């Protein structure tokens, strides 16, 4: 398990660090985005919200839902992609939200 | 928030200040702010009804308000 | 999930510099405008920018 | 010593604190619906940490 | 299951008697902890509900109080304007 | 390095034809070729074929 | 080094602005968009002027509380003429009343001998956590804290918020900051730094945006 | 309903003076505790928006910066920096609103180039380098064609404003000062980076390095 | 994890809003937001009387302001009188404004009397116990 | 997909698959494309629902980034490419529109 | 059989990730047009667009005004969050020359 | 473990001496150096140092109990494997001493996962001690009582240290 | 103190046994987690007792 | 310009001072620098006129191209020729002895732009 974790780390964190070391004439931002994406975005993040009921009560879940929708507002964020949606009701019981997509503001859950 | 409780002050000087502001606002707004210089501060109006219940009750009473208006007119000549 | 990876989406920025034995907090000029442009929840969860 | 005290003392303490001391509330507060809750005891004092 | 397999799985050592006697006592020592944890969870939920209400309806009530005070001023202003009209009729006999 | 005429945004019929073409091309991928869905996928697949 | 050569042809960058779908920032008087620029060096010996510092900050220096010698009365001038001199004290009913006591004597008696007890709250017993300035921030919103250090590593440690940001020299570390309640939190330095490692306190006040805006317009905007 | 229903009558003053308010009693519901709750409203306001204190010597409202309980209680006699209370809003209206995050701003140099690192030092250098290129283009035209003009008739926003603000955001003032020293050293000599750059001759080829760069991109609705 | 907390208090509901005229206030505020008026003073239903200059010239302050200089459009918003479009789309919100003002006046007319024996235990009726 | 409707991209269906195929795997525009798939669920087939979905995309772009009133109405080319990143409201709008186009049913 | 089940689960994850388009295309063809239309109708949400005031008051004038198909709002909903691109003089001139429909 | 880790600490302190007295700017950010490298080198030495401090005491308890209980230890091979696994995994957990210095989140996740997984080799030791304490001929001795005190202290210390790898708690 | 709004958050007494304050979400989560962490030992604890 | 308030006066002073950086630094000259005869004002105006004439030709083509890549490619293709000519001009002006030599070099550069530069630009634009 430890060796698999270390190999996974070196695959996407160590070696890709050496791909770009000089300013690039063509699509420099594209290449830097590629290097960063294969490292910054990890799978676990999605679970971190896909099972948010394991520690978030209903009301805390509602508050953290609005907080997460605010904090992941920026569109240019590959980590926000591959992250389970905050437009969801609490599995146990939902108080604030009556329907998933019935809002008065697009970027606010109410 | 942990807001503590404190009742209306009814302080003499504070209520005199708030009542002077209220009289200025009444005189200004009774003519749709046609004065040369308007000194009314609307926000303090709110505080007049939060910390001077006795004077607010006097102003609501028609006879008390009539007396206040007569005295203010005498003062303004 | 709540205290990390949200630098891009912040209302405004404060700089904390730790000189020896006292702190320095810097508000940049742009912050001023960032505080003027703030949506407000008015009515039934409707947001307005003035 | 091993079982009864280490598994009931803190619960008894919290129950007595809420029952008698009102969980140590600073009572001079205005609106319960707008005030933070003084939580009952939650850090166990009968565990080493 | 398999008694022989489960009686020497733990490093060929036998603690099955103490394991068997552990369930009966362990079935009751967790009740005070569980009930007080229920109390604590309810307190946490109530606090989170209060946080949501103060975040949402906190600002709204202050505006309602502001409008109440402005409406009191409006009533006083209507009466004051009626008095001003009367004084406009009675130029100086009112005083 | 000239440029070509940009057609107007497609109507619903053209969008439906595009969706049909995309799904038909999706159906053609062999299950033993593990290429993820991405812009370069088809290109990669072509490359892979030639490489093989 | 070398020289500023007599002529330089400079390519105007394209696409730096997308405000109204225009990729040509510059246009000459004839109305034709410009792709190139000519820069000339008229004077070959003069120095080149230093870049003017555009950056302007509101800087709050939070240091430990300094002991008072005398309680100076509140004095307001018309200039150089005392318009109003007073000795205000904040009463228990939230009024700045006129004090009939000697404020210096009260200060010195609190300094000398103040009543204390075993179970005394941290609110009423502040000896190492006192500063002369407060960092005021809004609540229920996102603040990017850029942490850095002038000389050595310090640790901005807020126990009430349960956070600690390591201020490291040469590292402009960006942290997200969200406070979900109205709260006045004290804090300390949690990285060994020298003489006054213990006496390096922090005070952060998270307030609702109306009160934060009042503080910002009254104490922040005037710089 | 008349065809002009909803049209504001000419000379409408929005005035409610001398109006019968007994016709609206069926358009709202007040619960039995409305009298109690009203008081609570006032109470909360009187103790929540009252961050200022009336002064008898000045006979006016004053205030001070946020202070701890120990200083407010045991140093109430020794108060410093008292400023006359100016009001929450200039016009006296209400300001008690719930806030949120305003829309983001366009990015010229993305943060996602170096986003795995919480410390923005390579990103700071990259953004400052891009701004310095833009400045080297426009630095001497600023006082004649841009923000620093004498008259507002010829006022134009400096083309490097966004890159400058991004670089300022990514860098602390110390590192920004270091980079400004470097920028001065390179602008005194007029050192464009293209005068020295040759590393593209020792870089591996990429699909983005094709001679026909405009035709490499496939556009699709 | 799955059942680490061993219990979740779903019984405690959201705090019920029992404010006197909150519904009318929110309705009026939504209606005013529909009008899309730059002036914020219109949020209060009493604006025609508190700030009558909004209907004549818009001068609400006697040059005692700090909103910076009139360099952009988003300046001196309260120093801008209501236009014909703003006045029309505010008149469309007249009935809700009147209902809000009537609710406020009725609430003001409510006085604490000696027959309110349940004043000291009004929290229970206010539904503060969950 | 914190801003979208589904916990995982597989619940989005064919529309999310087409959005993935539209952009490179490191491009965050896909998420915006996904939002298009959310806006045109019951609207694509309705002749005015399509216009409503495009208006929803315009509002979404205006809310994510600061925008000017005419800015999204004067876009010369609404086509997208693989390396189009949501750095501007125009790019957000284009990605959202492309997602709307790919929403069958 | 434990190894076989683990291998099958791993292959299922790999196929789900890598053949998303093919799987979704196959799933879209398992139901007829009517079923998919019903499902799409059930999942139709406004998402916060054009969430203007909905008059609940019975005597509200805006209730009848909104029932009118020819009613024009002062500004389009997507334009309520866009910065103005014209001068204040132009804005005031346009608003003062504005005339109400009907 | 000491043979592996000693040169790293020696190099770090020699670099510190050169930086102090020759102005080599090894740990000065202004012209190339980085202060974080010093923490990396020192803690790469340091966590194995605490492990080499603690393991021989594990050896001490494993001899007294079999001596006084008149029976074989529960499983000596598993205890040896547990200490060897702790030694091998002590080289990949030093970063838990540097959570807040601004490490990349991948590094923090790696360090936290490997540090939390230390609890499994350490639980093997406790289970083996408990199983070695049963079903035997017990002779109560002062070394035995000291071993029991060690057992209690180690239990508390190990649990508390395991809590410290919970990153959110570790920040506070 | 900010007016009658007591912005103070700690109120931590001497001989304090737990967290300084529970007015922040992180510390509330940690407190609940610690309590329930101590809940899940019963059987194991009981087992050792008998041993 | 005299009548204004304090803020307007300060802003005017700031705008004036931001333009006198060339005035303040002209006194601080270096002895060891390699001086050259600068390009005269009339030659500067002629060179700028030639550049504007070039911009006249390219304007419809670049404003009718909807791709930034094509416009950047057009800019790069012309810039290489212009940079070669600029290098020739810089060498021949730095190595100039009198104003006659500097005028000769500037005239040669302007004539190159007006004779071959326009032809090269036209060929490029026809290609696009
Ligand atoms: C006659 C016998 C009748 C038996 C009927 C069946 C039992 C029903 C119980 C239901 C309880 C329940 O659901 O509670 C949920 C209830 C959930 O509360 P909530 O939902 O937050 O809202 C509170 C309510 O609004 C308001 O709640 P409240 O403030 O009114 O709290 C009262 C509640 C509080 O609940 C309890 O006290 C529950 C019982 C505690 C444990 C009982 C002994 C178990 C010993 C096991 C071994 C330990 C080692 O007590 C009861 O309801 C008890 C009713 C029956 C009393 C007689 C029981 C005798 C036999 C006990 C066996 O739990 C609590 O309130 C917890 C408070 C107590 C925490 C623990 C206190 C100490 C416990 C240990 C006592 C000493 C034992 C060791 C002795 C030696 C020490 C050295
Ligand atoms: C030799 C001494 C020693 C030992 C053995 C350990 C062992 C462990 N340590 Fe410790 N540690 C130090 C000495 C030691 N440590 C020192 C000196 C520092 C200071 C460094 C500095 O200044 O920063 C430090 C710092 C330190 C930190 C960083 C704290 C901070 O950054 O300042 C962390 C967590 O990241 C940590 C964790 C651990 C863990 C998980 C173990 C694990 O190996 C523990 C393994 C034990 C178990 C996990 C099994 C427990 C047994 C049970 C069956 C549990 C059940 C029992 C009950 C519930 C009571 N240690
Ligand atoms: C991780 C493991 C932790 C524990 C490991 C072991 C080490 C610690 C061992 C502790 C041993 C007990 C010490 C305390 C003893 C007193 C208990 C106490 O005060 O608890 C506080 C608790 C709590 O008291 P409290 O209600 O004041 O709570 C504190 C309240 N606050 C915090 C708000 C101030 O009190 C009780 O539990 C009282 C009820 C129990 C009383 C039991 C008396 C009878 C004892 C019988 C002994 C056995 C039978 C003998 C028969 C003889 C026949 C001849
Ligand atoms: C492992 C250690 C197990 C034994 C712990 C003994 C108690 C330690 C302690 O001081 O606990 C604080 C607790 C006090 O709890 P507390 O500090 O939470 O009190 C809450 C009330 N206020 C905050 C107002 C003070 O001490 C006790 O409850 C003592 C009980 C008797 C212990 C007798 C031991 C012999
Ligand atoms: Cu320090
Ligand atoms: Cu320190
Ligand atoms: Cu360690
Ligand atoms: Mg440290």
């Amino acid at each position: 398990v430890c060796g698999i974790y270390v190999i996974h780390v070196i695959y996407n964190y160590m070696i890709p660090y050496y791909w770009v070391s000089t300013p690039l004439k063509n699509d420099e931002f594209t290449r830097l985005r590629m290097k960063d994406y294969i490292a910054s975005t990890v799978l676990e993040e999605v679970y971190g919200i896909s099972y948010a009921e394991w520690g978030w009560l209903p009301h805390d879940f509602a508050y953290n839902r609005m907080r997460g929708l605010a904090g992941y507002m920026h569109p240019d964020d590959p980590r926000a992609m591959c992250t389970s949606t905050f437009h969801r009701k609490h599995k146990y019981i939902e108080h604030e939200v009556e329907k998933v997509g019935d809002y008065h503001h697009m970027t606010y859950p109410k | 928030m942990e807001v503590k409780y404190r009742g209306p002050s009814d302080d003499k000087l504070e209520c005199e200040f708030l009542e002077n502001n209220l009289l200025s606002c009444l005189r200004e707004k009774s003519v749709q702010d046609n004065v040369a210089k308007m000194t009314c501060r609307p926000e303090f109006l709110v505080w007049f009804f939060l910390e001077c219940p006795t004077k607010a009750a006097v102003y609501h009473d028609p006879k008390g308000l009539r007396n206040i208006f007569i005295q203010d007119k005498i003062k303004q000549k | 999930r709540l205290i990390e990876w949200q630098n891009e989406s912040s209302l405004f920025t404060v700089r904390v510099r730790a000189r020896q034995w006292y702190w320095i907090y810097k508000f940049e000029l742009k912050n001023f405008t960032d505080i003027l442009s703030t949506p407000k929840n008015i009515g039934n969860n409707r947001w307005q920018i003035n | 010593i091993v079982l009864t005290w280490g598994w009931s003392s803190f619960q008894i303490g919290g129950y007595n604190y809420e029952r008698f001391d009102d969980n140590g509330e600073r009572r001079n507060t205005l609106y319960w619906k707008l005030s933070p809750v003084e939580f009952p005891q939650s850090k166990l004092w009968n565990r080493p940490s | 299951r398999n008694r022989y397999w489960w009686y020497r799985s733990l490093y060929d050592d036998y603690v099955a008697r103490e394991a068997k006697l552990a369930f009966g006592i362990a079935a009751f020592i967790w009740l005070p902890h569980y009930y007080w944890g229920i109390h604590l969870n309810r307190a946490f939920e109530v606090n989170f509900s209060h946080r949501n209400y103060a975040h949402e309806w906190g600002p709204r009530r202050n505006r309602l109080a502001h409008s109440l005070e402005f409406e009191q001023f409006d009533m006083i202003l209507e009466n004051w304007q009626d008095l001003e009209d009367e004084y406009a009729q009675r130029g100086d006999g009112m005083l | 390095g000239f440029e070509t005429v940009v057609p107007a945004p497609p109507t619903r019929d053209d969008e439906l034809r595009m969706i049909k073409a995309t799904e038909e091309q999706f159906l053609q991928q062999p299950r033993y070729k593990l290429y993820m869905n991405e812009a370069h996928r088809i290109a990669k697949m072509n490359h892979g074929d030639r490489h093989n | 080094p070398g020289e500023v050569l007599p002529l330089r042809i400079i390519k105007y960058p394209l696409g730096l602005e997308t405000i109204h779908n225009n990729i040509f920032e510059n246009t000459n008087n004839e109305g034709n968009v410009e792709l190139f620029r000519l820069r000339f060096n008229s004077n070959s010996s003069k120095m080149q002027h230093k870049l003017v510092q555009d950056t302007i900050y509101l800087t709050l220096k939070q240091k430990r509380y300094n002991r008072k010698k005398v309680v100076a009365p509140q004095i307001k001038y018309y200039t150089d003429l005392v318009k109003y001199t007073g000795k205000p004290y904040l009463s228990n009913d939230k009024l700045l009343k006129q004090s009939i006591y000697d404020q210096t004597t009260q200060y010195k008696l609190i300094k000398k001998n103040k009543k204390r007890g075993e179970l005394i709250p941290v609110t009423l017993a502040r000896r190492i956590l006192r500063t002369k300035k407060t960092l005021v921030l809004p609540a229920h919103v996102n603040i990017t804290l850029i942490t850095n250090s002038y000389d050595i590593v310090h640790s901005w440690f807020i126990p009430g918020l349960g956070i600690k940001l390591d201020c490291v020299p040469g590292r402009s570390t960006h942290h997200t900051f969200f406070i979900d309640n109205v709260g006045f939190y004290y804090g300390q330095c949690a990285e060994i730094c020298g003489r006054y490692h213990h006496h390096m306190p922090i005070r952060v006040c998270a307030l609702p945006f109306e009160h934060f805006l009042l503080w910002w317009n009254t104490f922040g905007l005037p710089k | 309903l008349p065809a002009d229903y909803g049209k504001m009558p000419a000379g409408y003053n929005f005035l409610t003076r001398g109006k019968d308010w007994r016709e609206y009693d069926k358009d709202f519901i007040l619960r039995t505790d409305a009298v109690w709750e009203k008081f609570q409203l006032e109470h909360f306001f009187r103790n929540y928006m009252k961050c200022f204190f009336f002064d008898h010597g000045l006979k006016k409202y004053q205030m001070f910066e946020p202070e701890d309980m120990y200083t407010v209680v045991f140093e109430g006699w020794a108060l410093d920096d008292l400023i006359t209370f100016p009001g929450f809003t200039p016009t006296g209206r209400t300001n008690s609103y719930q806030i949120g995050l305003s829309p983001r701003q366009r990015t010229v140099v993305p943060t996602q180039t170096f986003y795995q690192m919480q410390d923005y030092y390579m990103l700071c250098g990259l953004r400052f380098e891009r701004w310095f290129r833009c400045d080297l283009v426009y630095h001497d035209q600023r006082h004649t064609k841009f923000d620093q003009v004498k008259n507002q008739k010829n006022y134009k926003t400096y083309p490097c404003y966004r890159e400058y603000y991004e670089a300022q955001y990514a860098c602390q003032d110390d590192m920004f000062d270091f980079l400004m020293e470097l920028a001065y050293a390179r602008r005194a000599a007029d050192n464009f980076e293209s005068d020295f750059a040759s590393h593209e001759l020792t870089t591996l080829p990429t699909f983005y390095d094709t001679p026909k760069a405009a035709e490499r991109k496939t556009y699709t609705y | 994890a799955l059942f680490f907390m061993a219990n979740t208090a779903i019984s405690v509901p959201s705090v019920l809003d029992t404010s006197p005229c909150m519904k009318q206030m929110l309705a009026y505020e939504d209606c005013v937001l529909d009008a899309n008026v730059p002036q914020q003073e219109v949020i209060h239903p009493q604006w025609p009387t508190i700030w009558p200059r909004l209907l004549t010239d818009g001068k609400l302050l006697e040059f005692d302001k700090v909103p910076f200089h009139p360099e952009n459009i988003y300046n001196y918003t309260y120093m801008r009188p209501l236009t014909k479009k703003n006045k029309q789309y505010l008149y469309e919100c007249e009935e809700e404004r009147f209902v809000f003002k009537a609710c406020l006046r009725k609430v003001i007319s409510l006085k604490k009397t000696d027959k309110h024996t349940s004043w000291d235990t009004a929290e229970v009726a206010n539904l503060q116990l969950t | 997909m914190a801003q979208t409707a589904h916990q995982n991209r597989y619940q989005g269906g064919l529309c999310y698959a087409q959005c993935n195929e539209l952009f490179s795997f490191w491009n965050p525009s896909i998420q915006q494309c996904w939002k298009g798939c959310d806006f045109g669920v019951g609207r694509v087939n309705d002749p005015e629902g399509r216009i409503e979905a495009q208006q929803m995309c315009k509002r979404w772009a205006a809310e994510l980034y600061w925008t000017y009133k005419g800015e999204l109405d004067t876009i010369k080319d609404l086509r997208v490419h693989a390396d189009m990143y949501p750095t501007t409201p125009q790019n957000v709008y284009r990605a959202c529109l492309a997602g709307v186009r790919r929403q069958k049913f | 059989v434990y190894c076989t089940v683990l291998a099958y689960y791993g292959w299922w994850l790999y196929d789900r990730y890598y053949l998303f388009g093919k799987n979704a295309t196959q799933d879209i063809r398992k139901d007829t047009t009517e079923v998919w239309e019903k499902r799409a109708a059930l999942n139709k949400r406004n998402w916060g667009y054009n969430a203007h005031y909905k008059p609940e008051l019975e005597r509200s004038m805006k209730k009848v005004l909104y029932a009118d198909p020819n009613y024009k709002f002062p500004i389009e909903w997507p334009e309520r969050y866009m910065a103005e691109t014209k001068t204040l003089e132009q804005v005031m001139d346009e608003e003062e020359n504005w005339e109400y429909y009907k | 473990m000491l043979a592996t880790i000693t040169p790293v600490l020696g190099a770090a302190v020699i670099m510190m001496a050169f930086d102090r007295h020759w102005q080599t700017t090894f740990f000065e950010y202004a012209y190339g150096g980085d202060p974080i490298l010093s923490q990396h080198l020192f803690w790469f030495f340091g966590h194995p140092e605490v492990y080499v401090l603690i393991i021989p005491t594990f050896g001490f308890i494993n001899m007294i109990v079999p001596h006084n209980n008149t029976r074989r230890v529960a499983s000596k091979h598993h205890m040896i494997w547990a200490i060897y696994v702790m030694a091998y995994m002590g080289y990949l957990v030093w970063g838990h001493h540097m959570y807040l210095v601004g490490l990349d989140h991948r590094s923090r996740t790696m360090y936290s996962t490997i540090t939390i997984m230390i609890s499994m080799p350490a639980t093997i030791k406790v289970v083996n001690w408990t199983l070695s304490l049963v079903n035997g001929a017990l002779k109560i001795d002062l070394p035995f009582l000291f071993s029991m005190s060690f057992l209690l202290l180690f239990l508390v210390a190990g649990f508390t240290g395991m809590w410290l790898s919970h990153v959110s708690l570790n920040v506070s | 103190m900010w007016g009658n709004l007591w912005t103070e958050a700690s109120y931590q007494l001497n001989f304090n046994i737990g967290f300084s304050s529970l007015r922040s979400d992180v510390l509330i989560h940690l407190a609940q987690w610690q309590y329930w962490w101590w809940f899940w030992f019963a059987l194991i604890w009981s087992f050792y007792y008998f041993i | 310009v005299e009548e204004m308030d304090t803020i307007q006066k300060m802003n005017y002073e700031a705008t004036v001072n931001m333009g006198r950086q060339d005035l303040i630094t002209r006194e601080y000259t270096f002895y060891s620098d390699y001086e050259f005869i600068p390009i005269q004002e009339d030659r500067k105006q002629q060179m700028e006129d030639a550049l504007n004439n070039l911009h006249k030709i390219i304007h419809p083509t670049v404003t009718q191209l909807k791709k930034k890549a094509n416009v950047q490619e057009i800019q790069d293709r012309v810039f290489r020729k212009l940079q070669g000519w600029e290098g020739e001009l810089n060498t021949c002006v730095f190595s100039a002895k009198n104003v006659r030599d500097s005028n000769f070099c500037a005239d040669r550069f302007t004539n190159r732009i007006n004779t071959e530069g326009v032809e090269f630009v036209k060929q490029i634009l026809r290609e696009y």
